[PDB]
């Protein structure tokens, strides 16, 4: 359905990720792909 | 029975399959780092992950075995790089529960030492454990692999791997084997410390020694690299023939075994041997094929444990980078 | 301290129970640094981290998203599982 992050720093500041079909597709291909979507997210959001 | 067990605790990664005393198949990828460096945990266990699905398949398709065929899971508890064991682990602890088999945590020197023993047939021997990860002097008693001797620093393979790194040798296939080769065209024997605690080694002191010595030679070029590889291993490995001599007098052992990476060394074998031959003891050495840390060691050792009755469940399969030798009840043997 | 909380759906209860029996049995490197939780309802996997510093929550996090992946391509590979 939907792979989420939720961020809490110690502010107290909530930031959420999100990557967003069960369809006729492999449903391990679009988890594998949200993953690796979630990977880049976490790097994004840490980085700065 | 049959184990499928899976290895990938240093920079080696191997799938095997053991059924009632015959290897079934053993592909392995070793993760070859550029001279002068060392393999780091993360990209360890980056290499480990890219491949270790296609050893799995590799093993079952060689081995002539389906998921169903197989009989238990065995994989590495420990000890050994922190990312690269969860890694190997994750995909056992997976297999396991898609065709709903158990699971066997194995100790990483009990799988060298009961590989050791099935392929080369020793009876009761005075065990040598060396590799870049252990140096241990271990003789089976009362249902444990007691330690008798050991390293109170780094383990040999270290001392010898991190001197290839300081010359810049390959670390392909091996910076041991690559040193081994260098060292028979040594000429010059260079004095370095021998440092024997007892039944105990030190290999610290010996490696900043020769480190000195490498970098005097760059400058002034009084000896060869071939000539330091020859001495390294001339000091080292006379060394670990004292403390295994030691613990072979204490016990009255009449066989003396070599296992670890550093075992596939034909130099410390003639060594050993030479040393067993003037007691009137037998030298046991494995090959090339399980010398190397490889899965079919950890299946070899999960099928010992499977058949007398030890299971890691799920919740207390969790890695352990610090396991000892001696930690593990030896059920399978009297 | 630093939290973060990740959400993973599976195709079936089934294997998101796979999922978790395989990631939770590990200890987190640095355990007084950073530390994590995982629980499963349904075909949801709920990870649950807490951190002292920053730099080592977002390795911690991408080091399980690594594992996650390879979970997800042995269940793709090796799987359906079997009826038990
Ligand atoms: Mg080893």
């Amino acid at each position: 359905m939907e792979l989420l992050g939720e961020y809490v720093g110690q502010e107290g500041k909530p930031q959420k990720l999100r990557v967003s079909a069960p369809g006729d597709g492999d449903p391990f291909q679009g988890l594998l792909s949200g993953v690796a979507q979630m990977k880049d997210m976490v790097t994004e959001l840490f980085d700065p | 029975p049959a184990v499928l067990g899976f290895e990938g605790s240093a920079n080696k990664i191997g799938v095997g399959v053991v059924r009632d005393g015959k290897v079934l198949a053993n592909p392995r990828r070793t993760y070859v780092t550029p001279p002068g460096t060392g393999f780091l945990p993360g990209d360890t266990a980056r290499h480990h992950r890219a491949v270790i699905l296609d050893l799995l398949q590799e093993a079952l398709t060689e081995s002539g075995l389906t998921s169903q065929d197989i009989d238990c899971i065995a994989y590495t508890k420990g000890p050994g790089m922190g990312a690269p064991l969860v890694s190997v682990a994750v995909v056992a602890r997976t297999v396991a529960q898609l065709w709903n088999k158990p699971l066997v945590g194995v100790n990483h020197c009990i799988g060298h030492i009961e590989m050791g023993r099935l392929i080369t047939g020793a009876t009761s021997p005075t065990v040598l454990y060396v590799s870049g990860g252990n140096t241990q002097v271990i003789a089976y008693s009362e249902h444990r692999y007691r330690i008798f001797g050991e390293t109170i620093d780094i383990a040999v393979g270290n001392c010898l791997d991190r001197f290839a790194r300081v010359l810049k040798i390959s670390n392909d296939p091996s910076p041991g084997y690559n040193i081994e080769q260098m060292a028979k065209r040594g000429k010059k024997l260079v004095e370095l410390p021998y440092t024997v605690k007892g039944m105990d080694v030190s290999f610290s002191g010996i490696l900043s020694f020769i480190e000195d010595v490498a970098h005097r030679m760059l400058a002034t070029g009084e000896c060869t690299p071939e000539d330091l590889c020859f001495s390294l291993q001339e000091t080292v490995f006379a060394m670990l023939v004292e403390i295994t001599e030691r613990a072979m007098a204490h016990c009255g052992s009449q066989e003396a075994l070599i296992v670890g990476g550093v075992g596939c060394n034909v130099r410390l074998q003639e060594m050993m041997a030479t040393m067993c031959q003037e007691r009137g003891a037998r030298l046991f050495a494995t090959d090339e094929r399980f010398c190397i840390d490889n899965g079919a060691m950890i299946a070899q050792a999960g099928w010992e444990m499977f058949r007398a009755g030890h299971r890691t469940p799920l919740s207390d399969s969790g890695v352990t980078q610090r396991y000892r030798t001696d930690e593990v009840e030896v059920t399978w043997r009297d | 301290p630093h939290i973060f909380t990740l959400s993973v759906p599976f195709p079936t209860p089934l294997e998101a129970e796979i999922a978790h029996g395989s990631l939770a049995p590990d200890a987190e490197p640095h355990q007084r640094v950073v530390g994590k939780d995982l629980t499963v309802s349904g075909r949801i996997l709920v990870v649950r981290w807490k951190a002292e510093d920053c730099r080592l929550l977002r390795i911690s996090v991408i080091n399980f998203l690594d594992q996650l992946s390879l979970v997800v391509r042995t269940m793709q590979r090796f799987g359906p599982p079997v009826s038990r």
